[PDB]
């Protein structure tokens, strides 16, 4: 008995050598290979496989080798692969991925992915699984912007804030203990996983350690706050003692010092340059050159990404309101053209597809979207297989390795970065089951369903006075993982090793999982997945123009993106 | 008024379909959530009016043409389901591929 | 009585800055190839190495300016800008790590920037 | 270095002789002082002072001077002053108001005001910052009123009630230890600070005292449960032993006394006077008499307030439909002809100015509208200057005292009379952080921020989605102040002494800070900030014309009021 | 806009009013939902018109008559009251027995 | 339809424009909320037009004029914002004083 593939495709979701177009974009995902048996394929409904004595074991207790949630028939897209493979949660955490059933009766079962009277089913049949977006840029500004983020596919929000005032409105800081504790306790509400970075400003180490002791996972050096030699290098001392990550946004203003006075004050320790091309913040006209360093860890903000023919006046425009700049005051007029530049922004473009940056961001509220991380990560890529071909890398004519390079920017290496990714960031066994299912014509657009903790937390699902589920209005609403004490189970807080021994979490009363930050000084630019690039970047002053090892990148901006107008009421 | 959370929530379909109705007067063509608002809206009017189930299964298919809308979404679209208060009670309409 | 709802009716008269404090007129030249903005409450010693003044002038001062507003520089400008005395304890921590104490000791602050390529220790 | 004045206002908000009018009233308000050093206005952003080592302090750890939030250049509205200053706050409570900023570096710095690593900033530059509303006659009738509240500037809901239950649409009343136990826990998730009254009702004091030591803040006497002067005793032989305020809505029929009898059963103990103008409920005609003694506390309710044209016309129908009273039955139209009486609700208005009625408060949900007490009270001030002209004590042409006459109408007076003015009620070093930023244009009519506690609790603010927080649409959305476990911590549950000393929080599980009223019982008119007047009020029962000492009240009311249709949607 | 809890809420009536309008133009007898939604409408637009608060307790009662609505529906509507903001602030209208 | 926590809140603009739009056409001069919403609905449906950000920073100041307008509202005005999706993806629209 034979199936022909497009018959296969549409019961089963594909198999190795089919091909997914991603949303309306020109990108193409081949599946690499396959966990499943052909025959022997899970899958749930009236009279289908997982049924009690047939792909369902009726003898197991949920202890031995039973799951609590199979993934039927998921297309997964992650650094680690594009592959179709079901996938086991138990606990809340990822512990197979491989093939599930019944060992009674099917072959090729992964052991520890029976289905058993404990597990729940959810089909992914047809459907793309990615990890759960890791937003590293957050400003906590307003409570209505968790959501606006599930439903693009974030499920980690990394950053600072104490809601709409000016310190949260420009900076990613959550200030002193008191803040921290506060927002620590805010959390507790905010159906999505938190971690909260301190101010990385001070000229004396108390003041900033006192952070971190007090639940900080993190900390942001902003411009706003003194972008100094002195607080970059407080910072990075506490930051290596503490284990955890700094972010800088370097003084724009040159005042203190230029780009090679900052990278001074680093002195070769790690860190996270945010909004590496500048438009977002940093030292006017360079600070993309931070990018090519070894021990720099960098991320572009969404705004400019990718770059359009709206970006410039958009951006302007945006930073003459935001900075109460007149136009006819002609230091104001200066500041802003070596601000917003369209020699960086295109170059912004080339250096994602080169993976000489390394992660995405958001800048949500302050000069980012919240809801835009995946959309404008898939833009990017589009636009530059549109201009630039091909990867070298492709074989089959597939952009499997552009959409492994591209993935990672807003998932693993955001985790890895930030010392978070022995829990979230990736679709592996023994990491905590954020996933998100996208239909593929939503593809990166509308997430059909976010799975937080292994429980549903976000979904596209319409009239809840209907006979079924599908019925109009289909709109995101959050799911049960959201309501009651479920919020605590399903997501994380983060925190530094420091306030965890010391007991922040009792103090407080914080019901959240805690998790601990670390590992974040050990590495640099090698450690970010398909994204290692280093190299030497010049950027000329006086024209802008970009070289890497000395060759010109030039680029155009597009007129149009997919993942636009076909998709959004507004 | 003594609204009920769905009668709540189907208003703003009835205006979402307002707005690509303006949209489609103006010349555009109409996009994935303004096609399925204006299919949705027509439904729960009719059914409103009185019309069956079997009459809006087949007037469903005939609201919107693929040159009224951009390109794929005739193919996005599988079907349109609706609820709404027919004279003899609630009842769910599902529109079949409604744009060829 | 076009009424322009919140407006202000502000009084006559102006405000005088930093009133009372010693006043110094220094001229200042950036030196390097990327503009250079300097806001009214900075050490003025401890600004970028490659504004060149005589840093001495610049101890235990910062601009004239009003307070939040900043001066520009840009790449090869050489302009004037006028200082006023810090107030308060006259002390400076941080910054560019040059002074980390009071003002006053000038022999020291001097001596950190020159070993460091602050232009203009003389 | 001069700047002119309008230059100045523009970057700092006014200072010394400056006005700013209120909305589009025709009241001013002119700076009286203003704590800062002239070049040392403290201010955050990009080349701002408030940076490390300049106007921020890099030395100093959080418990050392430092404050947790600087709300900078506020001009400040408050029953104190109006005037220039910068706000510090530390642990959620006003612990300076002055200059803050950077001793190191800067003249005038008040001692505990230091800006340093812990601390958040607010620009308050060209805001009016007021002490939150204080409404003492709220029916706890829809969960929806809240936001109401909060969007119109109010901090604190002092009332009764279970919901849309009939004793609770009537009356400020929470009755009995079970329903108020079941209203302190319900009171966890509201997000504004709260005290419930029980009924001031009964002949023995054991059933109305268990109320107190259940957990009651105070008591409510009204007609609909018997205003006799056996439950009016009680009540306040309750309150006396309790040191707790009792409300009263008085004998409308007349039925046990005249209001002769009331005062009698009052016995000189002081009291609360809720509506005391009457339309709201009391003695007919001549309840406003009250307003006169030295032992009442007199409130008005907002609908009569100011009176307009359509107030009469409004008032009549709507007791028509809350009392099912029949046009055509002579006994339901000679009622309320009685009790709605343009004579009366007239002078009311010049009772205002002239500091005779003391309080402000909305009758939410009851005869009165929950986000409309600080509208009003302005409405009515304006009102009064168009009509009787600048109050004699007023120079420089501004309204200073008539704005701190009015300010105090609904913030620290409802404060006093409750017991509740030593947390709140004010702009003062030691109380609760509870404030509200108004842009002047709106000023009275939409709050910009209202912080609980320290903490945003509600702003307008724009889409969530959005590149920064101003676009549209703007509207009122509550901030994380109300989220998760800092719900608790940014609001005041006020509770009896008794209650508290029993233990009540703990058996309950409450995690709101516990607020304790005291000192309201030896209290009067004299104590009542601006509004202290004592004099004989005369109401004919045959015209129902007022007379002040001998001289006729009369008032004209307005087809028009400023802070309506040029603000308001609908 | 600083919509504020009330703003929001209310242009639902809008909307309902609307909808119900173009029931009524395409022949449709209203029903207690709509009949409540149309004569709201009007009078927090009269409001809106600077009419006073007794123009709109007279005018209330000649928005719909019994042959625009359903049987029964007359009998069902006892008043409808609506708040919105006259020329002199929010006042309360209570239009008795809409509907003869 | 698919719709995301913006598209739900942006629908509200739309209509508050619309019911703007009626207040102006039976004569009214515009209050702030109203003036705002008509031009942040222009704004949006601009970008659905596929006009560009440069092109709707001009056309906003030439929606509304004073005349159009209660007084002080000009003055209320500084400028207004809105994000809508472009051919090209989301963008802000400022437009500066946009009632002269
Ligand atoms: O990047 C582009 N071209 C290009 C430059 C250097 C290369 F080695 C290869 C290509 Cl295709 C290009 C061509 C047209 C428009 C935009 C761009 Se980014
Ligand atoms: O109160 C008014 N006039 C007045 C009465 C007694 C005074 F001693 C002073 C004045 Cl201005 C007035 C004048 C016109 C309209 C309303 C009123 Se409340
Ligand atoms: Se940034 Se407004
Ligand atoms: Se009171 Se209805
Ligand atoms: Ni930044
Ligand atoms: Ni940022
Ligand atoms: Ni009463
Ligand atoms: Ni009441
Ligand atoms: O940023
Ligand atoms: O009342």
């Amino acid at each position: 008995m034979k199936i022909n593939r497009q018959q296969y495709a549409e019961s089963y979701g594909p198999t190795v050598g089919d091909q997914v177009r991603l949303a309306d974009t020109d990108l193409w995902i081949e599946v690499e290979k396959d966990y499943t048996t052909y025959g022997d394929e899970a899958n749930f409904g009236g009279g289908k496989v997982l049924r009690e004595g047939m792909g369902e074991n009726g003898t197991y207790t949920r202890t031995e080798n039973v799951l609590d949630l199979l993934l039927t028939n998921a297309l997964i897209l992650d650094y680690t692969g594009i592959y179709k493979a079901d996938i086991g949660v138990k606990d809340g955490y990822i512990v197979g991925i491989g093939k599930g059933g019944n060992p009674d009766i099917m072959d090729g079962v992964t052991p520890n992915m029976i289905v058993g009277t404990a597990t729940e089913v959810i089909a992914a049949e047809g459907k793309i699984v990615t990890a759960g977006g890791i937003d590293t840029h957050v400003h906590f500004i307003n409570p209505d912007q968790v959501d606006v983020a599930l439903a693009n596919g974030i499920t980690t929000l990394f950053g600072g804030g104490t809601g709409p005032a000016e310190g949260s409105k420009a900076t990613t800081v959550t200030p002193g203990p008191w803040n921290i504790e506060k927002m620590l306790k805010s959390t507790e509400g905010l159906p999505i996983n938190v971690g909260i970075l301190g101010k990385g400003h001070g000229s004396s180490i108390a003041p900033i350690m006192e952070q971190i002791d007090a639940g900080a996972a993190g900390l942001k050096i902003h411009e706003d706050w003194g972008a100094t030699p002195a607080s970059i290098d407080r910072s990075l001392t506490v930051a290596d003692e503490a284990d955890v990550q700094v972010a800088i946004h370097s003084d724009t203003l040159n005042e203190a010092g230029f780009l090679e006075d900052t990278l001074r004050a680093i002195n070769g320790r790690v860190i996270h340059s945010f909004h590496v091309e500048g438009a977002g913040g940093g030292h006017a006209p360079d600070i993309m050159a931070m990018a090519g360093h070894p021990n720099v860890l960098p991320s572009s903000t969404n705004p400019t990404r990718p770059f359009t023919v709206n970006t410039i006046d958009e951006h302007l425009d945006m930073l003459m309101v935001c900075h109460h700049l007149k136009q006819n005051i002609p230091e104001d007029v200066a500041f802003a053209d070596s601000r917003i530049r369209p020699e960086t922004i295109a170059a912004e473009d080339i250096l994602h597809d080169l993976g000489i940056i390394s992660m995405m961001s958001t800048d949500a509220l302050a000069m980012g979207r919240a809801g835009e991380m995946v959309l404008r990560t898939w833009q990017t890529a589009d636009k530059m297989k549109k201009q630039r071909g091909p990867l070298a890398e492709e074989k089959n004519g597939s952009d499997n390795f552009r959409a492994k390079r591209y993935v990672s920017k807003y998932t693993i290496n955001p985790a890895i970065a930030q010392g978070i990714a022995h829990e979230v960031g990736s679709i592996e066994e023994g990491k905590f089951a954020d996933l998100v299912l996208w239909e593929p014509k939503f593809f990166g657009v509308k997430a059909d369903r976010v799975i937080k903790g292994g429980i549903i937390a976000y979904a596209q699902i319409g009239d809840p006075s209907a006979s079924i589920p599908t019925p109009q209005p289909v709109m995101g609403r959050r799911m049960y993982g959201t309501v009651g004490d479920l919020i605590h189970d399903t997501n994380i807080t983060f925190m530094s090793k420091s306030s965890i021994q010391q007991g922040v979490p009792a103090k407080l009363g914080l019901k959240r999982r805690i998790g601990t930050v670390k590992n974040c000084r050990n590495i640099g630019k090698k450690d970010m997945k398909w994204n290692d690039v280093t190299t030497d970047i010049d950027i000329n002053p006086e024209t802008y123009e970009v070289k890497v090892d000395g060759e010109v990148l030039t680029c155009e901006p597009v007129k149009e993106l997919p993942m636009a107008q076909r998709y959004f009421l507004f | 008024m003594h609204l009920n959370p769905a009668e709540k929530e189907k208003l703003q379909i009835f205006l979402a379909s307002e707005l690509a109705l303006k949209r489609k007067a103006r010349g555009l063509k109409l996009n994935y959530p303004e096609a399925v608002a204006i299919i949705t809206s027509f439904i729960m009017e009719g059914a409103r009016d009185g019309k069956t189930v079997a009459m809006l299964m087949e007037e469903g298919k005939h609201v919107l043409t693929r040159d009224d809308v951009m390109e794929g979404v005739p193919e996005m679209i599988d079907d349109i389901q609706a609820e709404a208060t027919f004279p003899d009670g609630t009842k769910l309409v599902t529109v079949h591929n409604p744009i060829s | 009585n076009y009424i322009v709802p919140g407006e202000y009716r502000v009084a006559e008269g102006e405000i005088e800055i930093n009133a009372g404090r010693e006043k110094t007129t220094i001229r200042v030249s950036n030196t390097g190839d990327r503009p250079i903005q300097v806001g009214s409450h900075i050490h003025f010693v401890e600004v970028n190495k490659e504004l060149l003044f005589d840093r001495a002038e610049g101890i235990g001062r910062r601009l004239n300016i009003p307070s939040g507003t900043a001066a520009r520089f840009e790449p090869g400008e050489e302009m004037e800008v006028e200082l006023t005395e810090l107030g308060g304890n006259r002390e400076v921590f941080g910054i560019s790590d040059l002074t980390n104490g009071s003002v006053d000791n000038k022999e020291l602050i001097l001596q950190r920037a020159k070993e460091l390529g602050y232009k203009g220790v003389e």
